[PDB]
C-alpha cells in the first residue's frame, strides 16, 4: 500500500527509533520491499526513507533497518543541498554529503557501493570531503574507494577539498598516491582551484607534491589567479616554486597591487603601491637586460596615460589614489586582455564609489566603458543595465544633465540584448528556461525605464530620431513577454514593477511620454495578449484615475490617436468599457470613441456566427476578430 | 445641402448634408473637383452597395446623429442576419 | 543601501564553477 | 484599511494599517515614531488591555468602526502598571 | 518622515509627513528656514487652534489622502454643529 | 481686457464668461453660425487671460461653471468642454459654489462627462466642507469669522 510508505518516511526522516518498530512490525515480504524504496517527492526532492535517514544522520534507525529488514544499499534518490542537486546518489553519499561517520560505516559493513556514480559520475568520497571529515574519507578510502577517478567533470576530491577550508582531507588525499595534474574542461589543473581558494597551506603544500604549473586552455596560469584573487601570501610561495619563470615573476606582484588597487573586499593604497614598487624593481636592476614594457595605446575614456615606464611617475603618484587606481585598472587590463569577464568588477566598484558622494560624470563614463567591455564578450548584462538605469534616474533625480550618446548606445546595447534573449530562448532547454524568462523580462523591464529616461532628457533632433529608429526596431522584431504582454502594455500598466533603486522616484508606470514615444516608433496598438487583453484594456483598469488624471487621459487619447479599437473584445469577450473598473476611465473612453457601423457590422457578425471567410476585405477578417 | 446618394439598383436616397457627412469616404467624394456649389444635386453615385444595404447606411447616419452624445444606453442598431456580413463592406467603403 | 553595498559580484560564472563542483 | 489614533497623556499618533494586520505591526512603527521599547507599551481599546498577537480584524478594528474620518482612539501607556491617563481635547464652544 | 503637530493646549499630534503636506501653511513651515532635514521631529506649533479642531484637520488630512481619487460613493466628513465656524477659520488658516 | 474692466452684464446677469461658455448663447445665422460655436474653448480662455472675473454669477446665482456642465454635448465636442473646464478650474473656480437654489455644479450637471470631468478637476478641501457644515446648520457666521470667509460661506 501506498499510504504506509508515507508515515515510513516522515519517520525515517524524524529518526523517532520508538515508531520504526512500530510502523514497520508485522509487514509482508512485498510490502516491506515495497514500501522501503518507495519514490516521495518532498519539497521538491524525492527523498528514499532509507537516504533520508541516512542524511539525517539517524544511525540507530539506519541501523535498525539495514540490520533486520534487509533494505538494499542501491537505491537512489535526490537531495536537496545549499545550492547543489544531485540525483541518482546512494544512501552512502546522503551520509558522506551529510557528514556521519556511523551511518557510513553501518551501510559500509552492509555493503554499500563506495564506487557508486551519480548521473554526473559523482562517488560518495567527493561528498565526504565536501566537509571535509577526516573520519569519513579515511574510512571510505580503506573501504576500495578510487581517487583517479573524477565525476563527469573532470573534478575529483582533490580540488573540492581545494576549495573547502578543510586541511586534513586534502592533506590525506595527497598523502595516498593522488594525481594533482588532473585538468578540466578548461585545462584546469589542481594548482589553479588551490589558488583561486588561495589557502597557504594547501597551496604551500601543493609545491612539494609536484604542482606542475601548466597553462590551462584559456591561455591563463594558476599565478594569474593567485595574484587576481586579491591575495599576497600565494604569490611569494608560487615564485619559491623552483620552476618559476621570469614572464610569470614579471606578471606576479604587479597584477596582484593591480587587483589590489580596485577591489572592493581589499581595498587600500600603500599595499598597491609597494606591490607595485617592488615589481618595478623586479625588472628595474639589470640595465643591460631590462625588460621594456609592451603597453598598448591610451583609451580616450581610460584618462590620457600610458602606464609607468619611469619611476619618477611611480612615485609621483604615491598621493595620488585616483591615479595609482586608474593605472592598476589599465595594467589589469594589458595583463588579463579584453575578453575576462572580471574585469568589468574593478570598474563598476570604482564607478560605484565615485557615485555614492554625488559625482557622476567619471561613473557614468567607467559604467559605459564596462558596457562596452561586456558588450564585447557577449554577456547577460541585464544586472549592470538595471544598474545603470539606475544611475541615470539617480542623477535626473539630482537635476544633472544627460549625456545623449549614452542613452543611444545603452539603447542599441539594450535591443541587441533582447535579439540574443530572444534567440537564446528560441534554442534554450526546458530547465533553464524560467530563469531565461525572467532575465527577458529584466531586460524588457529595464528597457522601459532606459526609455523613460530617455523621454526625461532633453536631447536634440538627431539623438531623438536615432531612438525612435532604434525602438522601432525592437518592435519590429516583436519582443512578448511570457503572458503576452507587448511593449507597448508593459508601458500603459500600473502593474509593471519598479525596482528599489531611484528609479521609483523617476520613472513611473503607466507613462504617457513613455507611450507616446512606443507610439510613434510603429508599435502593434492592437497588440494582443494571451489573456485577450490590449493597451487600452490595460490601461483603462488604472487604480489612480484623478491624482494622475491628466497621465491617463493622455495614454487614452494617444491610443486613440493611433488606431487602437475602442470596440476590442478580450478572450471574454469584454470591451474596454466593461474592464473600465472606474468611472473616470469609462467616460474617458466614451468620449475617446466614434459610433462606427462597422463595430457595428462586424458586432452583428461575430455574434450571429456567420462565415467572413474570403468574402470580406483582408484587414476586415482581422477587423471582425476584434469583435 | 440635401444631398442624393444612389444606390447599384437606381434607388435615390436622398439625406441630409450633415447626416452624410459622418461617412468620410461620402465627404472625400463630395470634396475635390465634386463640389459643384451650386446646390441642384449633390449627386453620389454608389456602383456597388446594394440598395438593402445603403438604406441601412442611410438610417445608420440619422441614428448616429441623433444619438452622437447621449451615452445613456442608447438602442441597438438593428442589424439583420443577411444585411451584416454585406452592410460591413459598406461600412468600411464608406468609412465610419 | 547604495550602489556600492547592493554591487554583486558575478556569480553566474560562480553557478557555473559550482555545477562542476557537484559531489 | 484600518485607521486609528494612539493616545498618549497629550501625544496623539495618527495610524494607517491592514485590517488582516496584528498588534505588532502597529507597535513598530510606534517603535519608529516614540522610540520607547515595546513590551513597557500597551494599547487600550475602550479601556481594555489587549494582547500583542490576535489580529485586529477580530480584535474590533473593523473598517467599518474605525474609519479615517473618526478613527478609532486606542491609548497608550510607558512605564515610568500605568494607568491611562488619556487626557481629553478641549471642550468646543457653544453655539453662538 | 512624521510631522509633529503641537495644538494651543499643547497635545502633540504627529502625523504623516505627506498627510500634513497636503495644507498650503504646514507645507510652508516646513518650507524655508523650517526644514528639520532629519526626520525625527520636524515639529509645527499652533498657538492659535485648540486641540479639538487641530485633531479633526489632522482626521481630514487622513481622509482627504485615503480618499484622494475615488470619485465613487465618497463618504461625509463628520463636521459637529458646535465644530464647525471654527474648524473653517483653522481650514482657511491652513490652506486646503 | 477693456472691455472685461468695463464689466459688461445681459439683462439675465450673464457676464462675457458667461455667455462665451453657453450654448444657449444666440449667435447670428447669416455667416457666423458657420464659424462662431458656443461655447467655445478659445474665446474662454483669452477671457481668462485678459482678467476675466470667473465666479460672477447670473440673477439666478450660475457662474460659469454652473452654465459650462449643462453642456448637452460632451462627446462629438468633448475638446472644447474639457478645456473650458481646465481653464475655469485652473484659472480659479469653486467647484462647489452654490446659486440661489444650492445647487453645486454638480448638481446641475446633466451629462455625466462633465460631472466626472468636474470630480477630476475638483479637489477636496477642509475649508469647502466646513463652510458646507456651516451653511447646512446655519450657525450664525457674523463677525466670528474673517470677511473673505464671510462671503466664502456665502456662496458654498
Amino acid at each position: 500500500m501506498e499510504g504506509l510508505a508515507g508515515y515510513v518516511y516522515k519517520a525515517a526522516s524524524e529518526g523517532k527509533v520508538l515508531t520504526l518498530a512500530a510502523l514497520l512490525l508485522n509487514r509482508s515480504e512485498s510490502d516491506i520491499r515495497y514500501l522501503l524504496g518507495y519514490v516521495s517527492q518532498q519539497g521538491g526532492q524525492r527523498s528514499t526513507p532509507l537516504i533520508i535517514a541516512a542524511r539525517n544522520g539517524h544511525a540507530k534507525v539506519v541501523r535498525l533497518l539495514l540490520e533486520h529488514y534487509r533494505v538494499q544499499t542501491q537505491q537512489t534518490g535526490t537531495v536537496r543541498f545549499d545550492g547543489y542537486v544531485i540525483d541518482g546518489a546512494t544512501a552512502l553519499w546522503c551520509a558522506a554529503g551529510a557528514g556521519h561517520f556511523e551511518v557510513v560505516k553501518l551501510l559500509v559493513s552492509h555493503g554499500a557501493n563506495v564506487n557508486h556514480t551519480t548521473v554526473t559520475n559523482s562517488t560518495p568520497l567527493r561528498a565526504a570531503c565536501f566537509d571535509g571529515r577526516l573520519d569519513i574519507v579515511k574510512y571510505l578510502v580503506e573501504n576500495n574507494a578510487n581517487i583517479s577517478i573524477a565525476n563527469k567533470y573532470d573534478n575529483t576530491c582533490l580540488m573540492i577539498a581545494a576549495y573547502k577550508g578543510h586541511t586534513d582531507v586534502v592533506r590525506y588525499l595527497l598523502e595516498q598516491r593522488a594525481d594533482p595534474n588532473a585538468k578540466a574542461h578548461c585545462g584546469a589543473t589542481a594548482l589553479h582551484f588551490a589558488a583561486e581558494a588561495g589557502h597557504i597551506d594547501i597551496v604551500k603544500e601543493l609545491i612539494k607534491w609536484r604542482a606542475a604549473i601548466v597553462v590551462n586552455g584559456h591561455g591563463m596560469t594558476p599565478l594569474k589567479v593567485a595574484a587576481e584573487s586579491c591575495k599576497a601570501d600565494v604569490v611569494e610561495l608560487l615564485l619559491s616554486h623552483a620552476d618559476c619563470d621570469r614572464r610569470s615573476r614579471i606578471e606576479a606582484l604587479e597584477l596582484l597591487g593591480a587587483s589590489f588597487a580596485n577591489d572592493r573586499e581589499n581595498y587600500d593604497i600603500i599595499k598597491t603601491y609597494h606591490y607595485l614598487y617592488l615589481a618595478m624593481l623586479e625588472r628595474f636592476q639589470d640595465g643591460d637586460n631590462i625588460l621594456e614594457k609592451e603597453v598598448l595605446p591610451p583609451i580616450h575614456a581610460y584618462g590620457n596615460r600610458t602606464e609607468c615606464r619611469n619611476p619618477q611617475e611611480l612615485e609621483s603618484i604615491r598621493q595620488d589614489r585616483d591615479a595609482l587606481h586608474m593605472e592598476g585598472l589599465i595594467v589589469r587590463e594589458r595583463i588579463l586582455g579584453a575578453d575576462n569577464i572580471d574585469v568589468s568588477h574593478p570598474i563598476i566598484y570604482r564607478g560605484a564609489v565615485y557615485a555614492d558622494n554625488m559625482e557622476f560624470e567619471q561613473c557614468i563614463k567607467l559604467w559605459l566603458h564596462a558596457l562596452h567591455l561586456r558588450q564585447k564578450g557577449n554577456r547577460n548584462t541585464h544586472k549592470d543595465l538595471l544598474r545603470f538605469a539606475q544611475v541615470f534616474s539617480q542623477m535626473i533625480h539630482l537635476n544633472e544633465t544627460v549625456k545623449a550618446p549614452d542613452i543611444e548606445c545603452v539603447l542599441r546595447c539594450s535591443v541587441l540584448e533582447i535579439e540574443q534573449s530572444m534567440n537564446r530562448v528560441k534554442n534554450i532547454s526546458d530547465a533553464d528556461v524560467h530563469n531565461a524568462m525572467d532575465n527577458y523580462e529584466c531586460n524588457l523591464y529595464t528597457f522601459l525605464y532606459l526609455v523613460c529616461i530617455s523621454t526625461k532628457t532633453q536631447c536634440s533632433e538627431e539623438d531623438q530620431c536615432k531612438i525612435n529608429k532604434q525602438i522601432y526596431n525592437l518592435i519590429h522584431l516583436d519582443p512578448r513577454t511570457r503572458e503576452g504582454f507587448t511593449l507597448l502594455h508593459l508601458a500603459v500598466n500600473s502593474n509593471t514593477p519598479v525596482d528599489d533603486f531611484h528609479t521609483n522616484d523617476v520613472c513611473s508606470f503607466p507613462n504617457a511620454l513613455v507611450t507616446k514615444l512606443l507610439l510613434d516608433c510603429g508599435a502593434e496598438v492592437n497588440a494582443v495578449d494571451n489573456e485577450g487583453n490590449s493597451a487600452l484594456h490595460i490601461i483603462v483598469q488604472y487604480n489612480r484615475p484623478i491624482s494622475d488624471f491628466l497621465t491617463l487621459h493622455s495614454i487614452i487619447i494617444s491610443l486613440v490617436e493611433a488606431g487602437a479599437h475602442t470596440d476590442m473584445t478580450n478572450k471574454q469577450n469584454k470591451t474596454p468599457l466593461d474592464k473600465s473598473t472606474t468611472g473616470v476611465s469609462e467616460i474617458l473612453l466614451k468620449t475617446q470613441m466614434k459610433m462606427s457601423l462597422k463595430c457595428l457590422a462586424a458586432r452583428a457578425v461575430r455574434a450571429n456566427d456567420i462565415n467572413y471567410q474570403d468574402q470580406i476585405p483582408r484587414t476586415l477578417e482581422e477587423f471582425v476578430g476584434f469583435h | 445641402m440635401y444631398v442624393k446618394l444612389i444606390s447599384s439598383d437606381g434607388h435615390e436616397f436622398i439625406v441630409k448634408r450633415e447626416h452624410a457627412l459622418t461617412s468620410g469616404t461620402i465627404k472625400a467624394m463630395l470634396s475635390g473637383p465634386g463640389q459643384f456649389a451650386e446646390n441642384e444635386t449633390n449627386e453620389v453615385n454608389f456602383r456597388e452597395i446594394p440598395s438593402h444595404v445603403l438604406s441601412k447606411v442611410c438610417m445608420y447616419f440619422t441614428y448616429k446623429v441623433r444619438y452622437t452624445n447621449s451615452s445613456t444606453e442608447i438602442p441597438e442598431f438593428p442589424i439583420a442576419p443577411e444585411i451584416a456580413l454585406e452592410l460591413l463592406m459598406a461600412a468600411n467603403f464608406l468609412d465610419c | 543601501k547604495k550602489h556600492s553595498l547592493d554591487l554583486l559580484s558575478k556569480e553566474r560564472e560562480l553557478n557555473g564553477k559550482l555545477r562542476h563542483l557537484s559531489p | 484599511d484600518v485607521f486609528l489614533m494612539i493616545r498618549r497623556h497629550k501625544t496623539t499618533i495618527f495610524t494607517d494599517a491592514k485590517e488582516s494586520s496584528t498588534v505588532f505591526e502597529l507597535k513598530r512603527i510606534v517603535e519608529g515614531i516614540l522610540k520607547r521599547p515595546p513590551d513597557e507599551q500597551r494599547l487600550y481599546k475602550d479601556d481594555q488591555l489587549l494582547d500583542d498577537g490576535k489580529t485586529l480584524g477580530e480584535c474590533g478594528f473593523t473598517s467599518q468602526t474605525a474609519r479615517p474620518q473618526a478613527p478609532a482612539t486606542v491609548g497608550l501607556a510607558f512605564r515610568a502598571f500605568e494607568a491611562l491617563c488619556i487626557e481629553p481635547f478641549s471642550s468646543p464652544p457653544e453655539l453662538p
